[PDB]
Parts: structure tokens; C-alpha cells; sequence
């Protein structure tokens, strides 16, 4: 892929107490055009991995089926799939980022940020990211594309440093990312008004939440603004 | 004249190919494992005879998945059927990525054989020493396939091969007969224990475990699983009365 075509907005993600949380809107612009609604851009992979996925909708598609034959594959001959032999989210974000670094340096990249965010077996944390340049870093708040100018303050007065991660409960990260989610319906022109939201416990498990919609959206104040400067009507 | 056995492809003045025979006969060398299609999916089972108490019990799968529908077991050399088995995972593979739909298992039966023919035809490779009883549901139901190292595939309502394939056909032919209706999943899980428990007789001269799994419309909602903990109990307990 040289030039994205149908593409994907922001995604945002943190770290709280027990897991993580991700987030993306549902909307596959065609350029200027909000051509596609309800487009889902996080992808589950078991019961511990929320893959989400920004940039050029093909490429996603793509890494939705290379996904979905990862776990076909690990499930060959293999007795504990259930268990500890399980696809853990280091191992698919290990085989995202190699995939993208490959194609990078082969001079034909997958139009794509990638933010995989899961829980380990041993219940730790897992949040990372990977990008068309195979770039790979990890923090408690990661985003892309407009998330990662405007989420990425919000989320991180929440959790400035590791040491506020035990602190945050769930409920503070949720609304935390909800507030993210509206200030880039406020300010982003390619995001929607309909999103979906995963969170990723290690004791409640994998909760996945779709058809969400922002609300509580202050625009009254608009009746006031009257012409661009010395107009009054 | 003479050495038409030596070289594969050859046609004997029968019209045989002999080096398929002898891998046929070493499938005939082999353990027992049987498949039987009920109305909603197919069981298949497998005895795993233990050479000796060193070897860990419940490990050293028998039973291959292929994609997430289809469920395979072949015997005779078990090496040779990890390696049709990893042919067969890489055409559903193909299948999948090219048609998005599942492959059909009629359409995988049919990749295997060709597989298998392919094999029966050069004198540069040698015949497959498995016979391979495999199937799944898909779209089209429940279908139960057995493969022999011929290429020769076709679709059964039961299959068995191997050293006491002979009396799992007859129990087979009984099951049929009993049952035109049709047999259920667990119904066909404790078939497929006793036949298996039946079978080991022939050469009950070393202890064996028993390993089932089974595609079930119903009981599995079409993927392959294989039969652990209590069912597997209750099957063994099923056949262990079965047989007095």
C-alpha cells in the first residue's frame, strides 16, 4: 500500500488498576467523505487481546483475517489453547510488529497504527503500539492520529506515570476515554459520533461494547457567536 | 516377468500398483481408529496403545484438527499422517483465504485425495502409509470421509481402519442397522468408546487409552473438540459394561 484510501481515525487507549481499556470510533472516511458508518476497528483475539487498528481499512481487513489465522494456527496440535498455551497479547503484538516492520522494509507497508492492548496470563498489563514504520513503544496512555494530540493530555492527567495505575479504577478510565472519545467528535473531522469500547480486566474478563454513542455535548453556547468580529445580528 | 513391485506408478500385468498395497498393508500394521457420522456431526476415536507406563497419559495426541471444523485420524505410519494432515491445514488455509467461506468437506476429502494420487504417481515418491478417516459439519450438514493410501476416498456412514478394523466394520453395520434414524452426538461419543473397547481385544496383550472428539452441530456448534473429562469417563464406564 503507497496511498490509504478508506481510512480510520484516532484510537485511544490506558492502563488502569485491573487491565486496560481501548477505543475507536466506527467510521471508514473516503477522504473528505464519511462514506462508511458502523465499521468496527477493534478486533478480539481470545479472551486477553483487543487489536485496534488506524489507517487504511484494507490493511485492516487484512490483519483482521492474518488474526484470525494466527489463532487457526495456534490451535494446530495444540492441547493447551485453552489454557497456557493461549495466544497471549505479547505474542500478537510481537507478530503485528514484525509484519509491519517487514513490510516496511520492503517498501510496501500496511497504511496502519496498531495499538494492542490486552492482560498477560500472570494478570499484568499489556499496552503497545506499532505504526507503517514498525515504530514500537509502550506507555500508560497511547494513541494515534488526532488521540495522540488531544486523548493523550486527558488521559494522561489521569495516569502521568506507572505509579498511577494501581490508583486508577476502572470507572475513572472509562470515563476518562468516553471524555477522550467526545473532544475528538468536538475537534477531529474524519472522527463519529458512534464508537466501541473494550476494556480488558484480569478478573471480569473481556467486555466489549458497542453501538456507543457520545453525549453530553455542550453546543449552546453557539446561539451567542455572532459574525467573525465586528458584526452584532 | 518379474519386479513389478519394486517401483511406484507401475503398473503390474493385473493392472495393480503393488507398492500401494504394501503401504496398505502397513496401514493394516497399524491401531484401530474408527469414525462414526451421526445426525448433527461426526465422532471420531483412536486407540493409543501404551507400549509402556513411561508414557504420559491424556498426551501424545492422536486426533488432528484441521482449520476449526474438521477433525482427522489416520492409521498406519503416524508420520506420514502429520504430514497429509499439514497439506490438508495448508489447502483449507488457501480455500478460506481465497473464498472467505470455510472449506466444504467434500472439497477438502477431494484435495486429499488428489494429494494422495499425486503420491500414487510417480516413481520418485513413495505411496502414503495412512488411511485417514476425517470429516466435520458444514453448511451441507454432517459428513464422514475415509481416505486409503489408493487415493480411493469416499464418504461413509461409519468407517474403521486398521488391525481391528474388521470387527469395528461389523459393530458399525450393527449401528446402522439398529439405528436408521440417525444416532445423537453423545450417543455416538459411547459408540465409538465401546467399539474401540471391543476392538483392543485383538491384541489385548498391552494396556490402551482411548481418545475421541467430535464435530457437532449441536454439542459443539460445528467446531472440532475433542471428548475430555467426565464425558470421556462416562464413555469409558459405557464401554467398560459394554464389554460384559
Amino acid at each position: 500500500t503507497q496511498q490509504p484510501i478508506v481510512t480510520g481515525t484516532s484510537v485511544i487507549s490506558m492502563k488502569y488498576d485491573n487491565g486496560v481499556i481501548i477505543a475507536a470510533d466506527n467510521l471508514g472516511s473516503y477522504g473528505s467523505l464519511l462514506r462508511f458508518n458502523g465499521v468496527e476497528r477493534l478486533i478480539p483475539v481470545g479472551d486477553n487481546t483487543v487489536v485496534g487498528i488506524s489507517g487504511d481499512i484494507s490493511d485492516m481487513q487484512h490483519i483482521e483475517r492474518l488474526l484470525k489465522d494466527l489463532v487457526t494456527e495456534n490451535a494446530y496440535d495444540n492441547p493447551l489453547a485453552d489454557a497456557e498455551e493461549a495466544l497471549e497479547p505479547s505474542y500478537i503484538f510481537e507478530y503485528l510488529a514484525t509484519v509491519m516492520y517487514q513490510r516496511r522494509s520492503k517498501m510496501n507497508p500496511l497504511w496502519n497504527a496498531i495499538i494492542v492492548a490486552g492482560v498477560q496470563s500472570n494478570g499484568d498489563q499489556f499496552l503497545r503500539y506499532v505504526n507503517l514504520l514498525g515504530v514500537t513503544y509502550s506507555s500508560p496512555t497511547l494513541a494515534t492520529g488526532f488521540g495522540a494530540h488531544m486523548a493523550n493530555p486527558l488521559l494522561r492527567k489521569v495516569v502521568d506515570r506507572e505509579s498511577d495505575i494501581p490508583k486508577t479504577t476502572v470507572q475513572v478510565a472509562e470515563e476518562a476515554i468516553v471524555n477522550a472519545m467526545r473532544v475528538l467528535y468536538y475537534r477531529d473531522a474524519r472522527s463519529s459520533r458512534n464508537f466501541s469500547l473494550a476494556i480488558i480486566d484480569k478478573n471480569t474478563g473481556l467486555t466489549f461494547k458497542k453501538n456507543l454513542q457520545v453525549e453530553n455535548m455542550k453546543w449552546d453556547f453557539a446561539k451567542d457567536i455572532k459574525g467573525y468580529g465586528t458584526q452584532k445580528i | 516377468g518379474t519386479g513389478y513391485d519394486l517401483s511406484n506408478s507401475v503398473f503390474s500385468p493385473d493392472g495393480r500398483n503393488f507398492q500401494v498395497e504394501y503401504a496398505v498393508k502397513a496401514v493394516e500394521n497399524g491401531t484401530t481408529s474408527i469414525g462414526i457420522k451421526c445426525n448433527d456431526g461426526v465422532v471420531f476415536a483412536v486407540e493409543k496403545l501404551i507400549t509402556s507406563k513411561l508414557l504420559v497419559p491424556q498426551k501424545n495426541v492422536k486426533i488432528q484438527v484441521v482449520d476449526r471444523h474438521i477433525g482427522c485420524v489416520y492409521s498406519g505410519l503416524i508420520p506420514d499422517g502429520r504430514h497429509l494432515v499439514n497439506r490438508g491445514r495448508e489447502e483449507a488455509a488457501s480455500f478460506k483465504k481465497l473464498y472467505k467461506t470455510p472449506i466444504p468437506i467434500p472439497a477438502f476429502a477431494d484435495r486429499l485425495g488428489q494429494y494422495v494420487q499425486a503420491h500414487t504417481l510417480y516413481n520418485s515418491v513413495r505411496p502414503f502409509g495412512v488411511s485417514t478417516i476425517f470429516g466435520g459439519v458444514d453448511k451441507n450438514g454432517a459428513h464422514l470421509y475415509m481416505l486409503e493410501p489408493s487415493g480411493s476416498y469416499w464418504g461413509y456412514k461409519g468407517a474403521a481402519t486398521g488391525k481391528g478394523r474388521q470387527s469395528a466394520k461389523a459393530e458399525l453395520e450393527k449401528l446402522v442397522d439398529h439405528h436408521p434414524e440417525g444416532l445423537s452426538a453423545r450417543e455416538a461419543v459411547k459408540q465409538a468408546a465401546k467399539i474401540i473397547y471391543l476392538a483392543h481385544e485383538d491384541n489385548k496383550e498391552k494396556d490402551f487409552e482411548l481418545e475421541i472428539s467430535w464435530c457437532s452441530l449441536s454439542e459443539t456448534n460445528g467446531l472440532h473438540k475433542f471428548v475430555k473429562g467426565d464425558l470421556l469417563q462416562e464413555a469409558i464406564d459405557f464401554a467398560q459394561k459394554e464389554i460384559n
